[PDB]
């Protein structure tokens, strides 16, 4: 409810985010998907 | 002292003759050797099997003032055996809760 | 539905015991089917949250198996059929293959 | 996956936003919860302009 | 001394004391409850009888037109037992009632019965216990366990200072009914006194009073005393109480006749108050200055105006003192309140409370009750006196009043089960004393302070409730009453009422299928304390106070046992002696010692006349006259233990086992292990699966005898007699002459119980032990049940053991059993299922039960008969069919080239699908019965009428044999009354037994009884006709099915599941562990002369666990077994029984001091050869628990055989040949077989079936179903880099639903690739979410 | 197909929870839509209007408002936000920690002859778990013609199936899991070893890190699919790799 | 007394 009203916005950037929503944990062998990720967002 | 004169007379009581007349060294006690290698059990347990066990408590935490005094080797009467009771099962009531 | 339930809790403080569902058919009028049918009409449905035990608290609804999915056997095997036929229909002629894909 | 909706024939308090402990409806119209809700229950009239 | 039937093997027994009362019979608790339930009570005590008097008779409203009870009746079930099982239904006796309606006169207040009208009416059915105390609900045999819940009555308890910060304990009375609305006191740490109703918001307890419309002068005068004050002559002098001033400083000089007694500032000592006392000091001048501090009693008013001076309850202020003077009162009365032994607790509270008149207490009790609702005189008015005093909505049922009353120290025991006036005003001052210091709170855990609900009281709490949901619609009923137009069962349902007491016993949380997998199981379980179910605490509530064991489950309830884990402590169990008091209260056994002389007159303790008196110990040596030997004896007086004098004791013990349940005393030296392994052992015990062959305990504790009678799996003989005949399947007692009722033929016939599926799935059986034509007694067992030998409980069986670490095959608690342990099929077991072949109705048609299954070869239907069937006998295995069912399909599809392929191959597509029953994967078993149950109007095919012919056959064999048996009784006081005067010894016993009957006799009865022989002949044909014929009905008739089910079929299948590797196995003194290899025989370690030995304990499990006990029950196990291999050597060279007989006289009398004396001189060599083939074995020991056999006792036996005494042998090595350094133990440890089977355990999912709502998979192992990877797991690969593991975990092999098949297909292209896309359950959660008013969306980019 | 009233076997339905609350709603809402057809007195459609919205308050937060409106056993229905909330929510539930295929579990026991990069693992156990391994090398080497011949000859388990699985089983590590997974070192990954019996068979050394006795303990086998995930499993969680503990 | 409940049958 608090983010209802206010509005949020999730980016994901978590390990207990991108487990819940079924991707790469940005953790161990995932982070170099996300690190190649966000260069491959605004190169 | 019951625990002390058990170990003193557990952990060295092998006494041996090279060449000559009497030496002592640590036992081959089978017990004593489960308890000293560090396999299982530690003097405490060892103390409760060998030398009179503990002073159980009630479930307030009162200690009472006269210990179980006989071990697991001679027998528990039914006294002993339900102040034993008691503890046994505050520590399983709390493992389960841990 | 009612006059069955009232009928057969007369029969039931009368008869001694519970009546069977052909006696319904004699003390009502009724072709003794069309009182089966209306046993047969069922109850409410069982909340698909009932516990059940057992096992970590699970309910009911944890134990209804999905029937409208196929089971990926026969979605591998739908695959390999396709690819087999494929495969035939290539021997044949080109005018004769295109007629039997299309009839 | 469709969705469907239902037309209410009348507004109805969304219950998050009216019962959650610091109640949004209540500190957004600074108005205490118990006033707010002598209103829904159709106790007490309300002012407004 | 002993019986026949118990010289067959007749255990040694070291039991130093003597026994003094028989272990009673383990199943009262639920037999004689129930047994009070359903039973004819002539007086208005419990029973349904109870019931009936208290809601009937039910009278209407005022409408002249009454219904009152009459008597009642259980006729008897339509179903025996055994065909309720198979049948599915409830075994349930139908409950006539005979009401009886009666109508008024007409306008006369004091009218005569007009109508009167009689007629016994069905209300309900109720469940029959069996002979056990086990019901039979739906075909599943169940136990409504018992119930320990709090004693109704009132409990002063403390709450001590962890209610609020400053330590102040408070204090609160509750009163707890049997049956209505509570009502609790308390006091706040203002000492405010606050009133609290059914937990609702608190008041000030002067509420309620004032409710009982008390005025504040009263309410002053019940709670505090007076203290007086004249005006003689100046300024109130005071009438002094002398104890008033205890415990006070006299802060003025207090004199009398000129006697200065007192200075001021000076405490009183107790000098001064015994001088005050001699000196009678009464009336003393006080300065008024004094009186600014008290509290005025009554109100004072003026006689000038009359008006009101000063209110009751004011505090003096000297203003009002002169305005009282002014007027002219004598006597100023006021409360006397100190801080120590006279609190002013109701001052302060009246202070604090609002009300003031009797209107605005019950408006105010209603507001609270009721808030919401505007309060009118009548509604609140019948609010208050239907909380606490109709005798309807509330009872302290006699129990409640009971403990009520000794609770308030009043004198009688029995009273009217509603509060009153004086029991709430005694509560307060109970709980004002015990606030100012004189009383003792009490504790929940005080087994007087907690009762037992059996099954006889829950079941019967339950039909009260039916009878006022029936009494409800009754009075709604005669409210538009008629006068004849309606008998007494247009009015009653039965439906209420049944369908109360029915979802009692079917579903309840106290009602559980039976643990039937054991005998010890079953009557441990029937004898269980539960905490738990319906008007009790649960698993959360609880708490670590009630899970401990107090000092008064001292033979009232187990230490030791209880199932270990989550309620711990909540679901204790009944002990071997405790009954149950007659209010419910757990009562045990104790010895009356006299003056010195130890009376054995036992005599029943509560739990509160315990802690009174000074009871001895159970092991207190007396010898020879009943005096204690010792000058001072151990004893108990009030939870504690101390040595005392030996004319001080007033109780000993009974035995030495009544504090342990019967599921620990069956444990060899329990004495020597600690609690917790005994705990765990006594535990597991009754998870031991009943093997193929039963043996003994070796080494025991004598409590299996009646562990095994006293349980129902033993068929024991009911009058004593010779056995005639013994089948496997019968046996058949010539009862003696004697006991042999006076006219009817007596031979008893038991038909033995054979393979028959336990809820547990295992199979209970029953072989004879008897022999043809060998005497029998009475209370005496003849056939073996499951886990039985010779009536000794045999759970499992027990094996040579060694504790040696043998390479790491028996590593952490691993067990490395040898071959020849599965090799002798010693632990193979038996395990019956029952599939079901359902055959229900669809709209599409019927469901067939054929044997022309589609896309079947006939090599898979070589096993099924023409009606679909499979053959009794026929070894399946896993996917066979076991029932070929079809189920009408309809037009389901056809994807392209699937159209191609079935026009090239010229195949017409099935019309109908397979639905066939199929054993289960991994599964062999041969099928030991098959049963059809067709719905009544359709046609029974083959299989069915083949059934109905065997079934007819075999009950028209077993009426037979009751024909003959009962007309053999007939002609028996025939031929009595002829040759008692008239006999022909020869004359008439040549020609047939028919012509018998035409025979007469001179003038006499003889002469008579022509017509008695005539009627009871022609009486038993006819009756046995139609016995016969309903016999055949129920065979024949069409059985009652579900709705839409047309036949069901239950193929049994009979598995054998031998023992393997995960097979869980464990002693009894707790250790368990798991086979973890079957070596050869060759590999086991040997002993000198080669015998190999069974199992190979860890010798590192004993120093850690301490459980002491394995090795000395391996060390006089072993001594047994010697004595088994020294008697078996002498009946190999079979020299002669004068040898045979001294020896086991030898190891007999062998001991020190032991209470077991056999002369085997007494003893036939008829007897003594038998009873040393019975020891060949080995000589079963005794060891009662806490008396056990002592260490030197063990090796005297050990040397009575050749063995030696340390008891450990020099082992070889099997492989190597080489010996084991250091000699090893080696003994028989009697070892169970605990049920959790390894090939129950095993399970594996590639891919099945799917959830419905998220499609993930399914439960485990029932629906074929995938492991849960949870959080912790999650977490634990996060912990590793495992990113991409973690992401086939939880999106590929679970939940995404494209990727998922997606990815089988890649796995066989031999591709090990995948695609991720987006687990179906958060698009659940997103359609979820975003289906509140809540809107969550994924910004793409 | 979220809130199903899927017929449970037997004429029976099983219908969820919200198919109710949303029955109330839309009741108490075409009932209020008549009693301002009607022109009803104004007492009327004002507890009309409160009964709507404690129909729409139950439905979306049951219990939160006042009392729990019960469901037809005896009991508060689960409305949405108790689909969402708590230990048994789709967060926690069914969306953090899932089921999973390809897994299985029996009773552990010692096997010491093992190096301690492997654990015996049954024979049965498996052939269940690699049941796509083994049909896509039946039709790899062509002993089987399509995925149902070889589907078939795995069920009747011929002697080239267990041929078939000790190639497809080699290189292949699995992940032992043990029940409360305390520490990152109760999940390793082993290589199979083909082992008659039930039972799966764990090295000794490794009983300190799961804190395993040998009397009953159950382990579950999960497998490493994909060719990255027998990667990690081989080189991140081996069980010759965290021989150290991380705290 | 308008408050102090959350019933609507009492309402
Ligand atoms: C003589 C006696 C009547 C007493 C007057 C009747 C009563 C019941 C009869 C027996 C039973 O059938 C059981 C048994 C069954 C065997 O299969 C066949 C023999 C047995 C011994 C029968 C023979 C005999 O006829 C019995 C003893
Ligand atoms: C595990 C549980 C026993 C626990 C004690 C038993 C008791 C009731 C059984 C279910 C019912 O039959 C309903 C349903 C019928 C479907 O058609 C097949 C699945 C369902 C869910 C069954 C599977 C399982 O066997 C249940 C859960
Ligand atoms: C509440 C009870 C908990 C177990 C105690 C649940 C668990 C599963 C339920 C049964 C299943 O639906 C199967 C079966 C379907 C029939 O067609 C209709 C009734 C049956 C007998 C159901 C009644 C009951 O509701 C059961 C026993
Ligand atoms: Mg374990």
């Amino acid at each position: 409810t608090e983010a209802a009203v206010a509005g949020k916005r999730d980016e994901l950037r978590g390990l207990k985010e991108n487990v819940i929503v079924g991707r790469l944990i940005p953790a161990g062998t995932g982070y170099a998907y996300h690190q190649d990720r966000m260069r491959r967002r605004a190169a | 002292r019951v625990s002390k004169a058990m170990m003193d007379n557990l952990q060295t009581e092998t006494v041996i003759n090279r060449d000559g007349q009497e030496e002592k060294q640590v036992s081959f006690n089978s017990i004593y050797m489960m308890a000293d290698s560090g396999a299982r059990g530690s003097a405490a347990q060892i103390r409760q099997l060998a030398g009179m066990r503990g002073l159980m408590a009630k479930p307030d935490g009162s200690i009472i003032e006269t210990p179980i005094t006989a071990n697991f080797r001679e027998g528990l009467n039914v006294l002993q055996y339900f102040i034993s009771t008691h503890g046994a099962r505050k520590g399983l009531a709390d493992t389960a809760l841990k | 539905i009612n006059k069955l339930n009232r009928i057969s809790r007369q029969m039931l403080q009368e008869m001694g015991r519970e009546p069977t569902p052909e006696e319904l058919a004699e003390r009502m009028l009724m072709p003794e089917d069309k009182i089966r049918k209306v046993l047969k009409i069922a109850k409410e449905p069982i909340s698909m949250e009932t516990p059940i035990g057992d096992d970590e608290d699970s309910h009911l609804g944890d134990f209804i198996e999905d029937t409208t999915l196929e089971l990926p056997l026969d979605s591998a095997t739908t695959e390999s059929l396709r690819a087999a036929t494929h495969d035939v229909l290539a021997g044949l002629t080109a005018r004769e293959a295109k007629v039997l894909r299309m009839r | 996956e469709r969705m469907g909706h239902i037309e209410l024939a009348s507004p109805t308090a969304h219950i998050w936003f009216l019962k959650s402990l610091p109640s949004r409806i209540g500190l957004l119209l600074d108005m205490p919860l118990r006033d707010i809700e002598r209103v829904l229950y159709f106790e007490s009239y309300v002012v407004i302009e | 001394v002993y019986s026949y039937t118990e010289k067959k093997r007749i255990r040694k027994d070291f039991g130093k004391r003597p026994q003094v009362l028989d272990v009673p019979y383990l199943l009262s608790i639920q037999l004689d409850s129930f047994q009070k339930f359903i039973e004819q009570d002539p007086e208005g005590q419990y029973g349904l009888e109870a019931a009936f008097r208290s809601v009937f008779p039910i009278q209407s409203y005022s409408g002249n037109s009454e219904l009152q009870y009459v008597s009642y009746r259980l006729g008897e079930p339509v179903f025996d037992v055994q065909e309720c099982q198979i049948r599915g239904v409830t075994y349930s006796a139908p409950l006539r009632v005979k009401l009886r309606l009666v109508i008024y006169e007409r306008e006369a207040p004091e009218g005569t019965v007009k109508d009167i009208k009689e007629q016994e009416v069905y209300m309900g059915e109720i469940p029959l216990m069996t002979d056990n105390g086990t019901f039979v609900i739906n075909g599943t045999e169940r136990v409504i366990v018992s119930q320990l819940h709090r004693s109704p009555g009132v409990f002063f308890d403390s709450d001590k200072g962890k209610t609020h910060s400053s330590g102040k304990v408070l204090y609160n009375a509750r009163i707890i009914p049997y049956r209505g609305s509570w009502l609790d006191f308390e006091f706040d740490p203002k000492d405010n006194l606050f009133v609290r109703i059914d937990r609702r918001r608190k008041l000030p307890a002067t509420i309620i009073l004032r409710a009982l419309n008390y005025t504040t002068e009263q309410i002053l005068d019940l709670f505090f005393e007076k203290v007086i004050f004249e005006i003689r002559d100046n300024k109130l002098q005071m009438e002094l109480v002398p104890e008033r001033l205890r415990g006070e400083t006299a802060s003025f000089d207090i004199e009398a006749n000129g006697k200065v007694y007192v200075e001021k500032g000076r405490r009183i000592t107790a000098r001064h108050i015994r001088q005050l006392e001699k000196d009678d000091v009464k009336l003393i001048e006080v300065p008024v200055e004094y009186i600014a501090g008290k509290v005025v009693a009554k109100d004072y008013i003026d006689e000038s105006t009359g008006e009101l001076i000063c209110a009751a309850n004011m505090e003096l202020s000297l203003d009002l003192l002169a305005k009282l003077s002014q007027s002219g009162h004598k006597r100023i009365e006021t409360l006397f309140t100190n801080d120590l032994d006279h609190g002013p607790y109701i001052s302060e509270t009246l202070r604090v409370d609002p009300t003031n008149d009797r209107l605005s207490a019950l408006v105010e009790i209603y507001r609270m009750m009721r808030p919401g609702e505007p309060p009118t005189r009548e509604a609140a008015e019948s609010l208050f006196e239907n909380l606490f005093f109709s005798e309807d909505r509330y009872d302290l049922s006699a129990v409640g009043r009971m403990k009520f009353n000794r609770s308030l120290l009043r004198e009688e025991i029995e009273g009217s089960g509603i509060l009153s006036k004086d029991d709430i005003i005694d509560v307060m001052k109970k709980l004002i004393d015990i606030r100012n210091g004189k009383g003792e709170v009490d504790d929940i855990d005080h087994l007087g302070n907690r009762r037992i609900r059996s099954v006889g009281e829950m079941a019967e709490n339950q039909f009260r409730v039916g009878l006022v949901r029936v009494e409800r619609a009754v009075k709604e009923r005669l409210s538009l009453g008629d006068l004849d137009t309606l008998m007494p069962q247009d009015m009653i349902n039965a439906k209420p009422i049944s369908a109360a007491v029915k979802e009692f016993f079917g579903s309840s949380q106290l009602s559980q299928f039976m643990d039937q997998n054991n005998p010890l199981s079953e009557i441990t379980h029937k004898r269980r304390i539960s905490a738990l179910g319906p008007g009790g605490l649960t698993r959360e509530r609880a708490g670590f106070e009630v899970r401990d064991v107090h000092p008064t489950h001292y033979g009232r309830v187990c230490p030791i046992e209880t199932p270990e884990g989550p309620n711990i402590g909540l679901i204790n169990s009944l002990s071997v002696y405790a009954q149950t008091n007659e209010y419910g209260f757990l009562e045990t056994p104790y010895r009356k010692v006299t003056d010195g002389v130890v009376t054995d007159e036992i005599h029943y303790l509560s739990a509160i006349e315990e802690g009174n008196y000074v009871i001895a110990q159970a092991n207190s040596n007396l010898d020879e006259e009943g005096h204690f030997v010792e000058d001072l004896v151990t004893c108990r007086s009030k939870g504690e233990s101390s040595l005392f004098s030996r004319d001080q004791v007033d109780y000993m013990d009974v035995s030495t086992q009544q504090v342990v349940s019967v599921g620990a005393s069956l444990i060899p030296f329990l004495e020597h292990d600690d609690a917790n392994r005994a705990l765990m052992g006594a535990n597991m015990q009754r998870q031991a699966v009943p093997t193929l062959r039963a043996d003994k305990p070796l080494v025991g504790t004598g409590m299996e005898r009646a562990v095994a009678v006293d349980s129902g799996v033993t068929a024991v003989a009911k009058r004593g007699g010779v056995v005639q005949y013994v089948d496997a399947s019968r046996i058949v007692i010539k009862v003696n002459e004697d006991e042999m009722y006076p006219g009817e033929a007596g031979i008893d016939i038991y038909n033995l119980t054979k393979y028959t599926r336990s809820n547990q799935n295992t199979c209970i059986n029953q072989m004879p032990c008897v022999s043809l034509g060998e005497p029998v007694e009475r209370g005496d067992v003849l056939a073996d049940g499951p886990s039985t030998d010779l009536g000794e409980l045999a759970l499992g069986q027990n094996m040579r053991v060694a504790f040696m670490p043998w390479n790491g095959y028996n590593f952490e608690d691993s067990i490395l059993v040898s071959e020849r342990v599965v090799q002798e099929d010693r632990f193979t077991t038996i395990h019956i299922q029952e599939l079901a072949c359902v055959s229900r109705d669809t709209k599409l048609g019927p469901e067939e039960i054929t044997a022309d299954i589609p896309n079947v070869g006939e090599a898979a239907l070589s096993k099924l008969d023409e009606s679909g069937i499979v053959y009794i006998g026929a070894e399946v295995t896993g996917g066979d069919i076991l029932v070929g069912k079809v189920t009408p399909k309809g037009e389901t599809q056809l994807t392209p080239e699937e159209k191609l392929l079935r026009a090239i191959f010229g195949e017409k597509a099935s019309d109908v699908k397979d639905s066939s029953l199929r054993v289960p994967n991994g599964v062999s078993g041969t099928v030991i019965d098959v049963q059809v149950f067709t719905r009544d109007g359709v046609e029974k095919d083959k299989r069915a009428l083949e059934i109905e012919e065997m079934q007819l056959k075999q009950a028209k064999k077993d009426l037979s044999e009751e024909l003959q048996i009962l007309e053999a009784g007939l002609f028996s006081r025939i031929r009595a009354v002829l040759v008692a005067g008239g006999v022909e010894a020869e004359k008439l016993d040549k020609l047939p037994r028919d012509r018998w009957l035409e025979l007469g006799l001179t003038d006499e009865e003889k002469q008579n009884q022509l017509e008695q022989l005539a009627e009871q002949y022609d009486e038993l044909k006819h009756e046995f006709e139609k016995k016969l014929e309903a016999k055949r009905r129920k065979i024949t008739q069409g059985d009652d099915l579900a709705p839409g089910v047309l036949k069901i079929v239950k193929v049994y299948l009979a598995v054998k599941r031998r023992i393997q590797p995960g097979d869980k196995m464990a002693g009894r003194h707790g250790n368990k562990g798991v086979i973890s290899k079957i070596n050869p025989i060759e590999d086991m370690p040997y002993d000198e002369n080669g015998t190999p030995v069974d199992i190979v304990l860890n010798p590192l499990g004993v120093p850690s666990r301490m459980n002491i006990g394995q090795i000395l029950e391996t060390h006089l196990g072993m001594a047994a077994k010697g004595i088994g291999d020294k008697i078996n050597a002498m009946l190999k060279q079979q020299q002669e029984v004068a040898k045979l007989r001294e020896f086991i006289q030898r190891a007999y009398d062998l001991g020190a001091d032991v209470r077991q004396k056999v002369d085997l001189s007494t003893f036939s060599d008829e007897e003594v050869m038998r009873l040393a083939e019975n020891l060949r074995k080995g000589m079963p020991i005794a060891t009662p628990v806490f008396d056990g056999a002592k260490e030197a006792e063990i090796k005297e036996l050990l040397k009575l055989g050749d063995l030696p005494t340390s008891g450990q042998i020099r082992l070889y090595d099997g492989r190597t040949g080489e010996q084991f350094e250091r000699p090893v133990t080696v003994g028989y440890m009697y070892m169970l077989k605990l049920n959790h089977l390894v090939d129950d355990k095993m399970h594996a999912r590639s891919t099945g079936s799917y959830s419905l709502v998220t499609q993930q998979p399914l439960g485990g192992k029932a629906q074929f179903g995938g492991q849960r990877f949870g959080e912790m797991e999650v977490w634990a690969l996060e912990a590793y880099g495992a990113a991409y593991t973690l992401q086939e975990m939880l999106t590929v092999k679970s939940d995404d639903v494209n990727g998922r098949t997606k990815m089988y297909k890649n796995i066989v292209d031999g591709n090990h690739q995948m695609e991720p896309g987006m687990p179906e359950s958060f698009n659940v959660l997103l359609k979820e979410i975003r289906s509140l008013g809540i809107n969550i969306e994924l910004e793409d980019e | 197909d979220l809130r199903p009233l899927v017929p449970l076997d037997g004429g029976r339905f099983a219908t969820s929870d919200l198919n109710d609350l949303y029955r109330r709603v839309i009741n108490r809402n075409n009932r209020l839509k008549r009693l301002l057809d009607l022109a009803a007195p104004d007492i009327i459609v004002r507890n009309e209007k409160r009964m709507l919205q404690e129909a729409v308050d139950a439905l979306l937060d049951n219990g939160r408002r006042g009392r729990a409106i019960t469901g037809s056993n005896k009991r508060p229905l689960k409305s949405l936000a108790d689909m969402i909330k708590g230990k048994q929510g789709r967060f926690r539930q069914n969306l953090l920690g899932k089921r999973v295929d390809y897994s299985g579990r029996s009773v552990i026991t010692v096997g010491p002859y093992l190096r301690l990069h492997q654990c015996g693992l049954p024979k049965k156990m498996a052939l269940e778990l690699f049941k796509p391994f083994i049909y896509g090398k039946l039709e790899l080497r062509g002993l089987a013609t399509t995925i149902k011949a070889a589907k078939k000859m795995v069920e009747r388990e011929e002697a080239v199936v267990w041929d078939i699985l000790d190639e497809v089983i080699r290189e292949h590590p699995v992940l032992l899991n043990r029940a409360p997974t305390l520490h990152r070192l109760g999940i390793q990954a082993f290589e199979p070893v083909l082992i008659e019996g039930k039972a799966i068979q764990l090295h000794p050394l490794v009983c300190a890190a799961y804190n395993a006795d040998f009397d009953g303990d159950q382990m579950a086998v999960h497998v490493p699919l994909t060719l990255e995930a027998q990667l990690e499993a081989r080189a991140l969680m081996m069980s010759t790799n965290n021989i150290l503990s991380p705290a | 007394e308008i408050g102090r409940t959350t019933d609507p049958v009492r309402m």
